[PDB]
This record gives C-alpha cells, structure tokens and sequence, in this order.
RNA sequence: AACUUGACCAACGGAACAAGUUACCCUAGG
RNA sequence: CUCUUACUUUUAACCAGUGAAAUUGACCUGCCCGUGAAGAGGCGGGCAUAACACAGCAAGACGAGACCCUAUGGAGCUUU
RNA sequence: CUGAACUCCUCACACCCAAUUGGACCAAUCUAUCACCCUAUAGAAGAACUAAUGUUAGUAUAAGUAACAUGAAAACAUUCUC
RNA sequence: CCGAGCCUGGUGAUAGCUGGUUGUCCAAGAUAGAAUCUUAGUUCAACUUUAAAUUUGCCCACAGAACCCUCUAAAUCCCCUU
RNA sequence: GCUAAACCUAGCCCCAAACCCACUCCACCUUACUACCAGACAACCUUAGCCAAACCAUUUACCCAAAUAAAGUAUAGGCGAUAGAAAUUGAAACCUGGCGCAAUAGAUAUAGUACCGCAAGGGAAAGAUGAAAAAUUAUAACCAAGCAUAAUAUAGCAAGGACUAACCCCUAUACCUUCUGCAUAAUGAAUUAACUAGAAAUAACUUUGCAAGGAGAGCCAAAGCUAAGACCCCCGAAACCAGACGA
C-alpha cells in the first residue's frame, strides 16, 4: 500500500490565509509566507502585554494634561484622590477629563483641597483637628 | 556491541574461566514426582492404584512431563508428602529416595526402579506415535 | 495544481459477492471438523510463507532455503545481496 | 489476518537497474550512485518488502470461547432461529425471501446445517441464487460470517453437534500430541 | 551479541558466557573470583580463601548475562545430585 | 491577527433591550441522519431536548430535517439576515444542546 | 493552454428596452503565439491604451520595433471585424479599451557557451489581446488640483476621532 | 493521479464557493428557500415581540394589493376557487392614523415646548420610509410579506409595517400598541 | 602426576604477534 | 619612464533583430558614534530622508575567489 | 509618582524546557463492516516535510543584460571596392 | 586530476565526521563523573522516564569525631525535635 | 488574461500453476550479416578481497535436495569477535489470486532506442477530447510558482498593536545548524510542484484464555503458560579484490 498526502492543498491555504495582506513574495511563496506568518501570530500574543501598558501610558498622559489646566501635577492627583477615598481608576479619570470637564474639574479641585489640607498638617504637631476632607471613613 | 566496553576487558571475559556448566548436555535429568502429587492424582481418578503405575500411566494422567530431547532419564520419586500418602499403589519409577521408598511400602504397595534408555524412554512416554512410526 | 478538479468515478463496492459473502468459512475447520485438518493449511500463498510468520530477514532466509534452488540467476543474486545486508543491519553491525 | 499475505514489494537501491558506478559531474562520491532513493527513479528506502505473511494462531480455547460467544449473542439478541431442517416446499428463492421478511428476520441470514453431503436439495437451490442468503455446513461456521450475517438460523442436529464440539474444550485435558492421532476417547 | 543468525534468524548464546558463569533458575549468576590460581604464594591465607568463594553478580551485570544467553540456559533442570540444586530456589526473600 | 481580519464597533439590533428584549434568532435548521454513526447525538438530541427547546423559544421556528447525511448541522438565522451554519458531527447531546443555546443568545 | 479571449465575442446581451442607454459595442481581437518577447511587445501594447482607433494606427505605423507591424494588423482586423461582426456604425468610433501582451507557448532549443558549457537557449513567443470600445476615448482623468487637495487634507481632519476613549 | 475521495471532495465544494462568489446568485426571497412552513413564521412573529396578535388579522397585514393582483394574473394565463383575498389597505390606515397620533402624543408630553412643526418633521422621520423600512427588514417583516417583487419595494415595505401595526391595535387595544410604537419607532 | 610456577605485558585494565617517508601525494572533517 | 598627447580600428553608447550564464533566505537595502565593532543598511543614541531611469566608479556588502592538526583510514616507495 | 508575564482583581485554568520516556488524539490512504454531499467502529500501512551543499520538473532573478550578424549601388541584369 | 587507466561486478563495501530525519495535545524531564591504542567515540557511573512494592526522606538540639603545633577562620560529618 | 492546471490508462510488481525458446526464401566467424579452393588455434587448473574483530596479522559468507523439532544444543574459535551440526523427528501443498504500483509510481523500458563513449560500457525523456472528428467555431470555467490586468512617494526582517484613515505613531536584532545553555561575525536556502529518512518482540509490562498446569507433538512450569500489543533511520571516501575493455 502506498500512501500519499492529497490534501495538501488545503494544509498550505491555512498558512498562506494569514498572509494575504503581507507584502511580497511572503503574501503566496508557503515557505515565505509561513516564516512571516509565525512571526505575525507571536508578535500578536505579545502585543496584548503592551496594549495594557500603552493604554495606561495614554491615560496618564491625557490625566496629566487635563491636571495641567487646572494647574495641578499628575502625582498630587491621583495620590490625594486615594486620600479621598475616590478609587476613580486611570481609565475612567482620562474619559472624565475628555467628556465630563465640570466634573474633572471638581476632582482636581478636590486633590487640590486634600493637598493643602496635608500641607496644614505637616505643619501642625496633631494638636490640632484633621481637615475635613481628610476625614478617613472606616469600614469593618 | 554489547559486551563491549569501549576498550577495556569486558566484565564477562575477565571473570576466570571454571567448569559449571561443563558436560550439562550429558548429565541425566529426572522429573521430580512427589507422594503429594502421586496422591492427589490417585484422588481425582487420573492414575488408578488398580493396576501397575509407570511412566504411560503417569504421562497419560498429565501427573508428569517428560523431555527426553532434554536429557530427561524419567521419573525421580521424592519423598514430598510421605506423612499423609495413604495409597496402596505398584509403581515403577527410576529413582527413589529411601523415604519415598518407605512410604510406600508402609502402606503394602510396590516401589521398583527401573531403567529406560533415552529411545525407550521417548517410546513408553507416548506410545501412540511410536506406533505411528511402523517400526 | 496536485489536486484533481473533477471527482473520481464513484466507487461502487458489492459486500456481497461470493467472495465476501463466504469470508471466514472453515477457518474453524479443526475445532468442529475433529482437528483433522489445522486452519493455516487453509492459507494459500508462497509455498515458504504458509502459515508461517517472520521478518524480511528470516522471511528471506527462509524463502532462500525453500525455493532457492529454483530462483532465477538475478532474483538469488538479490536474494543473496538481501540477506547479507539484512544480517548486518538487523545485527547492528 | 491470519490467512492475509501481502504481495506488494518495491525495489530498494541494491535492486534498481544500473547504478553501479559513481556519477562523474564535478568528486565522483558526492552522490553514491543515480538509484539513491533521493534520486527520482531511485530505489526505495523503506518501502514494503513483500510477499509478506500476518499468519498467527489464538489458544484453540479462545477461539472457541467466541464461537460461544457469538451463539450467544445472536440468541440474547432475538437474532438465533433454530429450525427442525432446512427442508423447503420449494426450490424458488422468492419463497424463501418472502419466508424471511414475513418472519422479519433480516436483509441477511446465515444457514447452517448439520453436513455438506446431507444438505436438503430445495434448500441449495433457493440459496445458490441469492446473495444475502447463505448455506453452510456445521464445520464451516465462524464468527465473521456470524456477524455477517443479521440472522442466523440453526438446525436441530447442527446445535447438538456445536454444543458436543465447543464444550468438549471446556472438560479436555491438555495435549499430549495434536489431537488428529489417536486418542482413547477420540473422536467419540 | 548475534540477535538473528544468518542461518535460523535466532538469537545466538555468548559462549563465553557460559564457560564462566553459572545461573540459578532464580535469576543469579554465579562465578569465580579472578586470580584465584594465580601467585598464591605471595598472597595472604586470607586473600587465598575469599578468592576461591563462589560470589554472586551485582543486578547490571546479571541483566547482561541474561541478554546474552537464550532460554535453554534458563530452563530449570533436575540433575542427579546436583550441587547447587538448593541454591536454585529463593527463601523468605521479601524484597 | 487584528490587521489581517476585519472589525466592527460594539453594537445592538435595533436598540435591543432599549425598550423591550428581542430574540435576534429566528430560525434552527437541522439535517439529521436515520442513519448514521455522526448523527446519533443529533438523533437522541431530536428525540429529548429538541420539544422542551421549542417550547422555550416559541419567538425561534425550529426545522428537524431527517435525510441521509454524513456530516449533522444545524443552520441558525437571525432578525438582520445573519445566517450561521454549524457541525454537529458526532457531538453528544449535552455538547448539541450548548451549541443550540449558545445560538440561541447570539445576537 | 487558455483561449478565453476568443470566446468573448460570443456573449449575447438580452434587447435593451428602450429607456435603457445604448450600450457601447465590444470587440475582443488577438494573435497567439507571435514570434516576439512579451516584455518588448508590453510597450507597445501599453502605448496604445486608451488611444482611439485611427491614432493607435497611426503610432504603431511609425514606431520601428517589430511588434508594432503585428500589433497595428491585429487592430486594423479588430477593426474590420467590429463593423462587419459586432454591428459597429462608423469604424472610425472606436478605442483601445484594453491592450496587453501575454507569454506565449515557448520553444527550448540546446545553446552553447564559450567554455564548453551546455545551454538551453528559449525561443520566446508571445500572445497580444486587444479590446476595442464603441465611442470616443474616455478623456483622460485631468491633475489633481490644488482645490482638491485642500478638500481632501481638510477632510481627513474632519474625520479624525478621539482615539482610545469612551 | 492520486487515489482517493476526500480531498477531491473538499476541493469541489472550495470550487463551489469560488463559483458563488465570482457569480453571486441573484437574491430571491426567504420563502422560496427550504425550511419555510408561513403559518409557523407567522406564530414566531407575534410570540417573538410577546404580542398577542390575531391570527387572521396579522396574515392579512402581509397581503399587499401589488400581490392580489400578481397572482390574479398568473392564475388566468396558467389557466385552472373563488379568492376572497382581503389586502392590508385598509389595516395600513387604521396603523399608519394610530402610528402617526400615538408619536404625536408621545413627542408633545416629552417636549412641551417643541413647536408644531417640529412635532410633525420627528413624526415624518419616525414612520418615514427610511425610517420603518429599517426596522420592518430587521422584524423579519419582510420575510413575511407577501408582495410581487423581491426585494420588496420600500413603500410596499413601510405600507406593511403599519398594516401589522393596525392588526396589533385592533388585537391588543390602544395602550398595548402605544408600547410596541415606543420600543420600535422612539428608540429609532 | 598433583600441588603449583612463569610476560619491566613499565604505553603497567595489558591487541598473541608490525617501522620510516610523501615538498608527487590520495581520502576525511574541523 | 620624466609625462603624457593626438588620430584610426575594435569595443563602447543609442536604434532595430535575436538572446546566455555564475549569482539570488527575505528585503520597504542610508550616514555618524556606541555596542568585543578596524564584526552593523537591519541593535542603542543622534542625524538624514518626496518618487523614479540612464551612464560611470570600485571604498564596503557581496561574491569569482594554499597551510595546520586531528581518523585505532589508505597507497606508492624505502629499508637496519 | 512612574514602572513586569511578580501580586491582587472579573473570568478561565491540563495549555511556555532539549533529548528522552509515558498517556491521549489525529490528516490522508487501503481493508472489514457501516455510511451514502463525504461518514462511523475497527484492522492495516510506501501514513503527514519552511529546516538537506538531495533528485526531477515548471518558472523567476541576474536581463531584454552579456553576446551574436549582412562590403556598395542598381534595372537585381549587372557593375564597383577590397 | 593517472604517483598509477577505464568499465562491470563484489557493493546499499568499509571507516571518519558533518548534514538531514515529515501531525497535535498532556505528564515527567538539564546531569557535568571514571576506565579505554581513550579523550570528535564508547561502556560501567551522574542525572533522567514508566510501572510496581514498601517506609521513611529532607530540614536538623544537645552530645560526639587526634595527636602531630592549627594560617584558622569560614565550614564539614553525625543528628532528635520541628 | 496568459503561462498553466486537471485526468486513466499504457503497462508493471509479487505469488500460484506449468519445465521455455527458435529452419518462408536469401545472407551471416573474412572487415559478421560477404554465392564458389589443400584445414589443422583448440575447452578442462582452490574465486579473490572483504563485510566484522570498532586497528590488524589466524579468524566470519555467499550451494549440494523435508516445513517443523532436536538447537542456537553438541562442537569449533587470537576459546575473542564469531561460527555452528548430527543422530532422531516429522506436516501440509486444489494455478487463474492481491488491505500490490497507476506516468517523478510500477520494469531502465514508448527502449536497451535516442544520446554519451574508441571500446567494454553507461543510458533517458514522454501519453491523456468525445458514443461519433464521415460531429472541431467544441471539450464552460474556477487552482502553484511566474507574469498581465494595475510601477513608484520620507522610515528601515516589512509585521504587530492598532486607527476614522493604506502609510505616518508605538513595539519588534529573519530562520536553521553548530560553536558552553552565546550567531548582527560562521554554515544552508531564487521560488513553486512532486519525491525524500526508525525495519527487534528474548525478557518485562499491559489486556484476554486456561490454570498446577499451559501450548493444535518438540517447549516451559516451585502461578505458571498461551496469544496479542508495543523498540532500534536517510544521503555522503580513498582503498581493496575478480573479470573485461582500451596504444
Ligand atoms: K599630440
Ligand atoms: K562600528
Ligand atoms: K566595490
Ligand atoms: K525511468
Ligand atoms: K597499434
Ligand atoms: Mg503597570
Ligand atoms: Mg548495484
Ligand atoms: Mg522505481
Ligand atoms: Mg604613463
Ligand atoms: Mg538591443
Ligand atoms: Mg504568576
Ligand atoms: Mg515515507
Ligand atoms: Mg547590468
Ligand atoms: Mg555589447
Ligand atoms: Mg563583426
Ligand atoms: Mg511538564
Ligand atoms: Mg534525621
Ligand atoms: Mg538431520
Ligand atoms: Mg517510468
Ligand atoms: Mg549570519
Ligand atoms: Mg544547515
Ligand atoms: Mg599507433
């Protein structure tokens, strides 16, 4: 019995299907194609860590711009925001700045107020009373 | 190859040659028939006590196989069993223990040894080919 | 290119044909006929191959052995060639 | 596959025609010779090297264990008709094939009877012109042709003839030699 | 190690092998100690009594040994008066 | 792969769920074999799930159409003229019934 | 080999209702196996493109390379054709739709070289396809202006969205 | 030549596709295809939209006059019963008054101070051909309708998406239409 | 006869027993 | 040769006909410095940069292009 | 404050070590029996190729490149130049 | 390409050392030593796979392990508990 | 749109069974294929080297008449590698078939031709309509590389993330082999198609059968024994020997 492959055909359009859209020889030649190809797919599994990482870098610089206009640094931001116990992430601070200006504006102006409140502090010995936005709530 | 150590004396030809297995092919063999098994044959009526026992009948009962292509000389009784044989048997073997011997005939039966030779032997093992043979 | 454009003539199998119909008869033939006869010598085949099993190499020892003498001059020589190669390879020389 | 012999066979290098020396183009071993299987028209590496046998033989018991086995089945399984004989009104096929739809047995029925010799003739004429429907002898049963077959129709002899032969395995001693010599109380 | 001869295709016994071993049907392998006969008197009644024992091969080696001889050396066998016919047999051996 | 196949925005059937929830599946066809080694999950799923489904679905006309077949599929269509085909060769009912369900929860 | 192009001319278009515009007549013409590489016979076929039928004559009669003879006999039995065959009016109303050059059925022949060495030396044929169209010569597509670039740069700006965001 | 069947199969259907997508077949219309049985799209279509249409007034919303007509025609040259036919004209009305009323009313209590003609330009949009041609192809609408040519014409379309609308209003009163006319033609 | 003895087998896990030369070189890969 | 110059022929280049070979991972084929770098067109930093024929050039890429020891291999020939 | 495939978070969870071994699955082919728009359970085997200084065929690149060819006029008779 | 022609056969000759060795998934999985005309290789070792049987394995308290002069510290061996 | 693609036969392989061949006429051992003159020449003689011993120096194989078994036993042997009986035992065998190839396969074979060589000798490639071609404007087309339709626009292993958007932005040192686990330095690849490389079953394990017995003589057996399953690749020297051919 002597066997031979008959569908190979099919076995070189599942490479060269990913290649169409290549530039070249490496667009139909299956032994170009394929190197490119697998060059492709594992470029594509990487990307999705840098999708993640250029997406923050896009909301930090975008929060920072927005925190510029109001005269405030990106650090004393989101810093004071956690102070305020407003876990607003990355993500959602840049959509508010874009379409929600009143808003963002009322967040900077409240990292503004922590800000001096801590400023208070550090120069009072604790004798005297916290600010009143730097009230902690407590859960249990 | 194996057995080849890349050199040095292999383990198997260093070892001094002695003669254990000089001579294997001409020493007799006998296949050891016990009263255990000479007994439980008698108990489940594949050899009978009835008549003279020898090589057919233990061979015919499959109580024992013989090889004489390997040097088998026949049947070797042991004494295995002699305190609980209870059968009153006549049988021919070609060797006996003292024992063996004793068991039997403690309870009247007939204990004789006797010699086969390697073409006598092949015959009175399987009689029925033989006489296939027409000799 | 490498791949038929038209599909091929439809294949068209009797499973029961005589030969199909019957496959299997007698291969029982010691067992209920008294073990008069023994099944391989049903099988039909090379006279050094019935009801007989090995590798190349003792296949063709074997054939070598049986019908050597009646080979053909080229066809021994083969044979000849075969086996002394197979002896070596089999015997990881 | 115990009876299976496989004739195919190809050419390895040593058997190709020429190729003895070495290819001259520019030295003279950089290949071998012109039959080397890399070589189109070369000999084959490692193709089959027929004829090339599959005999082997299963325990006699195991195989009549699926003789049993298969009896078995087909009774378990409303597909074990046993007739008195194989006796027909008739020679005609049609009678018998409208017998076997009107008592819904099956598009295929295996006939077993007691001898070759003794086969009633009605019985082989109507089963000599049909393909689905097939006459043997007691001896010629096996399993193949059991599963076959969709129905299987026994006769009266033919069952005490297969119970004496499949059950004399079961009470038998090991063998001295093969069974065909003469034995005290074989056959019968 | 022949594993097809060229006239049987069957594997060949190294008969080395069985001029300087002997096997017990329990799988060991029994051999002489090297040097035993040779220059005794330059050698300690000590060293001349452990090197006329009959010592047993460790597991690899008796491995090789069995790879190279075929089963008729490994058939049991009932000599008459055999001198290791006890040895043949392992007793309350758990492992 | 994202650069070698297409992509579209996030999106519903007609506001979907605006004011009221719509099946977007209409329509299962099936092609089950009488015979046939592939179709025995399609056949027992046909014989137990395929009535307590359509009773579920009544929004979903369920066609069973038994002819002789080598490979088992059910065709889903939907209310915007999608039309997606499925094998079910050789799946077992439990593995039939979550193709069928996940169809039927596809917009 | 492939022979589509003669087989062109046998379509046959269902009557035209008389709301319908008149549909410009096709004439589908070629010369298979000329004695010519497609390489050199692709510049002439590319000069005549799109040129109407009386100026493509008039280029090729001109022009010194071989294929230029064989191509303008091609065009004038084109031309023939297309008023005799194809009901075509006037046989000066008719353009060079489409013109191009193929590779031929190829001859290998043994060739030698100056050390000995053993060649094979090809034989090139080609093939030439010319399509004529019933009217005038589409009139070519003018420079794009300074206005339009302006409306397609401004344009883009339009179209740009916030990226990356709700 | 390479003997076999599955890849020359898998290759004739790769053929077919090609073959298809080369020469798109031209569009015909739902029912025509397999797998269509009217009465059970019917019963889908109220059950999808959880309305409780009648049957007989639902069916004859989907009858458009250009139908009656067609099939008149093809009756008396293919010459073979009465049809009593009942068109949607008059269901298209009562849905298409209701429809333009309801939004009306809709539009007025959301947006007191839009101006009349603002009111009547969003009702124009909202039961506007592009408008409800949009919503009626994506209700399965269109594979109900029963018209002469396929595609159906837009008006014919948007004529039938209210006679559906007037068979709901005269199966399940005013307030249940008001709610089909906000989840289909507000959100729009 | 036996008990036993014997290779500076020093390349010392020891082939029973064998050197030069090739700038006419031949083959091998690195 | 200082120290080259002129002209003719051939070649050459252009037109027309015919029409090879070695070579070729892919190529969307820049410079400087750094990187083992005098191992960088492809890496780091910086600089440069609309696209695309033809004729030259031979710095680079790239190619056309002895000796060594090793293998438990030979052959001449020389004998201590 | 920024900053990992570390950690947490929603979900999933057997899915990143050569040779090698162990356990599953599987393209196509043939055979048995099914199946019957291309399948199933098994049996079998010339059974799967981007990794070759491999063979054969097709076609590229180099490249329309290197290179090749017919003395002159004419009435095509003839004459002229060498 | 004759420091010994060519051809066929012996011959798929031997050695040596490169190169190549074709579907998927899961589990386990990287050691660095001795002899040898042996160091470009091999076989016993080191590590490594599968199955099986059984009972301790690793970490480590005290006590304990030389005089001779120990550079004499950093450590080792042994070892219950954990 | 070209180039092309696609095909199913020609035959072939392995067995079985049967012991094959060959004087129309004429020509042909001289320079064969040459009608027609004193011949005289006559054949017989260990195969060798070498697969291996990892060198090599004795040493290993190719035949002699029955499958099996005795038995890889006796025995031979640098007693190393390796070689290896016999006595004795004693079966079946019905040509006309195929889990063989199907044009790079299967014979080298369309042919020992063309072609190459003084000679011995070496030695190819390829065909494809249909019932009818006394139907040829009939037999639709769709598919490798290569091209054409349709050259090109800053920037860089040519992609990936993406994006309204092809490009511009960001990220990314081709692959293989080998060198220590290190190739931007060394190897290999124009491209497409076809071809192209792991062949043991003693033990052990697993799954049946039967069980102090197992096995369809032989063999093994102190739970064994029988049967099955599953393990060992491809290309690539010089040399040496035998017999021819060639001044
Ligand atoms: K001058
Ligand atoms: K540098
Ligand atoms: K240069
Ligand atoms: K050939
Ligand atoms: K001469
Ligand atoms: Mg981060
Ligand atoms: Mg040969
Ligand atoms: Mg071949
Ligand atoms: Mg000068
Ligand atoms: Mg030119
Ligand atoms: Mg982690
Ligand atoms: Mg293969
Ligand atoms: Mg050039
Ligand atoms: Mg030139
Ligand atoms: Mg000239
Ligand atoms: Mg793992
Ligand atoms: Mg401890
Ligand atoms: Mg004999
Ligand atoms: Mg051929
Ligand atoms: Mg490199
Ligand atoms: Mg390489
Ligand atoms: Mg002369």
């Amino acid at each position: 019995l002597r066997n031979r492959v008959t569908d190979r055909y099919f076995r070189i359009q599942e490479v060269l299907k990913h290649a169409r859209h290549f530039r070249g020889r490496k667009n139909r030649c299956y032994r170009l194609a394929v190197r490119t190809v697998i060059r492709a797919f594992v470029k594509c599994t990487k990307a999705r860590y840098l999708k993640k990482k250029n997406m923050r870098t896009l909301w930090i610089n975008r929060i920072t711009a927005a925190s510029q206009e109001h005269g405030l640094k990106y650090p004393a931001l989101i810093g004071n925001l956690v102070k305020c116990q407003v876990e607003l992430n990355r993500k959602v601070l840049a959509d508010l700045a874009i379409y929600e200006p009143k808003t963002f504006k009322s967040l900077a102006a409240l990292a503004s107020r922590r800000r001096h409140e801590g400023f208070a502090a550090a120069l009072g010995d604790g004798k005297e009373p916290e600010g009143i936005f730097s009230r902690v709530v407590q859960y249990h | 190859r194996l057995g080849f150590e890349g050199g040095q004396t292999p383990f198997y030809i260093r070892i001094p040659k002695y003669g254990f297995n000089e001579g294997h092919s001409f020493r007799r063999q006998y296949k050891p028939l016990s009263l255990n098994r000479l007994q439980y044959l008698i108990d489940l009526g594949r050899v009978d006590p009835s008549q003279p026992i020898d090589l057919t009948q233990l061979v015919n009962g499959r109580g024992v196989t013989i090889q004489p292509l390997k040097r088998d000389y026949g049947v070797q009784l042991v004494e295995e069993g002699a305190d609980t044989f209870t059968a009153k048997v006549n049988i021919e073997v070609q060797l006996a223990s003292e024992l063996a011997i004793a068991a039997i005939e403690k309870n009247g039966g007939v204990v004789t040894t006797a010699f086969y030779d390697p073409r006598s032997l092949d015959i009175v093992c399987k009689p029925v080919p033989f006489f296939l043979r027409g000799q | 290119i490498g791949i038929r454009l038209t599909l091929p003539p439809p294949k068209v199998v009797d499973r029961w044909n005589e030969k199909r119909a019957m496959f299997g008869v007698y291969d029982n033939i010691g067992i209920l006929g008294n073990f008069e006869k023994h099944p391989k010598e049903l099988i039909r085949g090379p006279i050094w191959l019935r009801g007989w099993k090995g590798n190349e190499l003792q296949r063709c020892i074997r054939k070598r052995k049986m019908v050597g003498s009646r080979m053909f001059a080229d066809d021994l020589h083969n044979l000849n060639k075969r086996i002394r190669y197979l002896y070596k390879h089999f015997n990881r020389h | 596959n115990f009876k299976r012999i496989s004739y195919a066979k190809t050419k390895t290098r040593a058997e190709v025609r020429g190729g003895g020396r070495k290819p001259w183009p520019q030295g003279r071993a950089r290949h071998g010779s012109i039959r080397s299987p890399l070589w189109r028209g070369g000999g084959v590496a490692h193709g089959p090297r027929g004829p090339t046998s599959y005999y082997y033989m299963l325990p006699m018991k195991v195989r009549a264990l699926g003789l049993k086995v298969a009896l078995t089945v087909k009774l378990a399984q409303d597909d074990l008709h046993i007739m008195d004989s194989l006796e027909l009104p008739t020679g005609d096929p049609q009678y018998l094939t409208e017998l076997a739809h009107y008592r819904r047995w099956g598009d295929s029925v295996l006939l077993v009877d007691l001898t070759h010799e003794e086969m009633p003739q009605s019985i082989v004429e109507a089963t000599s012109r049909l393909k689905t429907f097939n006459l043997i002898p007691a001896v010629g049963l096996n399993v193949h042709s059991m599963l076959k077959h969709q129905t299987l129709v026994l006769t009266l002899p033919t069952v005490a003839f297969l119970e004496d032969k499949l059950l004399w395995q079961d009470s038998r001693y090991r063998p001295l030699y093969p069974f065909s010599l003469p034995y005290s109380d074989f056959p019968r | 190690l022949t594993y097809f001869s060229a006239r049987k295709g069957k594997r060949k016994t190294v008969k080395a092998v069985i001029d300087r071993f002997l096997r017990l049907h329990c799988g060991l392998w029994v051999r002489r100690k090297a040097g035993y006969k040779k220059k005794l008197w330059k050698k300690t009644p000590a060293r001349k009594k452990r090197l006329r024992e009959f010592v047993f091969c460790n597991k690899t080696q008796s491995k090789l040994l069995d790879k190279m001889t075929t089963s008729f050396w490994k058939r049991r066998n009932w000599y008459v008066d055999d001198p290791y016919q006890k040895y043949h047999d392992r007793t309350n051996l758990k492992v | 792969t994202a650069r070698g196949t297409p992509s579209r925005f996030l999106a519903s059937v007609l506001h979907n769920g605006l004011g009221r929830y719509v099946q977007q599946l209409q329509r299962l066809s099936f092609s089950v074999s009488r015979d046939g080694a592939s179709s025995r999950g399609a056949r027992e799923f046909v014989e137990r799930e395929v009535i307590d489904f359509a009773r579920r679905n009544p929004g979903v006309v369920i066609y069973v159409n038994s002819r002789p077949c080598c490979v088992p599929r059910v065709v889903a269509e939907y209310l915007n003229g999608a039309v997606r085909e499925e094998s079910i060769h050789c799946k077992s009912v439990e593995e039939i019934s979550t193709l069928v369900q996940k169809l039927a929860d596809q917009s | 080999i492939s022979r589509k192009w003669e087989k062109k001319n046998k379509i046959v278009y269902p009557p035209q209702l008389p709301g319908e515009p008149r549909r410009p007549a096709e004439i589908y013409h070629c010369r298979r196996q000329i004695k010519y590489s497609k390489d050199k016979m692709w510049y002439l076929a590319k000069l005549i493109r799109g040129m109407s039928i009386d100026q493509a004559l008039a280029q090729l009669e001109f022009n010194d390379k071989k294929g230029a003879k064989i191509i303008k006999e091609v065009l004038l039995e084109a031309q023939d054709m297309a008023v005799r065959d194809h009901n075509v009016e006037f046989r000066s109303n008719l353009y060079i739709a489409e013109s191009t050059s193929g590779r031929g059925q190829c001859l290998k022949r043994i060739r030698y070289h100056g050390r000995g060495r053993f060649g094979i030396m090809e034989k090139v044929y080609c093939h030439y396809f010319v399509k004529l169209v019933e009217g005038p010569p589409p009139p070519p597509e003018p420079p794009k202006t300074a206005v339009a670039h302006a409306k397609e740069y401004i344009q883009q700006l339009r179209s740009r969205t916030i990226v990356h965001t709700l | 030549v390479k003997k076999g069947f599955r890849a020359a199969f898998r290759f004739q259907k790769e053929l077919e596709r090609q073959r298809l997508l080369r020469c798109p077949p031209p569009p015909v219309r739902r029912s025509e295809k397999p797998n269509w049985d009217y009465h059970a799209e019917i019963q889908a279509f109220g059950h999808r939209l959880q309305e409780n249409f009648s049957l007989d007034l639902l069916k004859t919303a989907f009858v458009n006059s250009c139908y009656i007509k067609s099939e008149e025609a093809k009756r008396q040259q293919l010459g073979i019963v009465l049809l009593n036919l009942k068109s949607n004209q008059e269901l298209s009305e009562q849905g298409t008054s209701f429809s333009q009323t309801c939004l009306t009313q809709f539009l007025e209590d959301e947006y007191p101070d839009m101006p009349t003609e603002g009111i009547k330009n969003l009702v124009d949009f909202l039961t506007g051909e592009e408008v409800v041609c949009h919503v009626a192809r994506n209700l399965a609408v269109e594979q109900l309708t029963l018209s002469e040519e396929f595609p159906v014409p837009p008006a014919v379309l948007q004529q039938t998406f209210f006679a559906v609308i007037g068979a709901l209003l005269q199966s399940s009163g005013p307030e249940r239409t008001a709610l089909f006319i906000r989840d289909f033609l507000i959100t729009q």
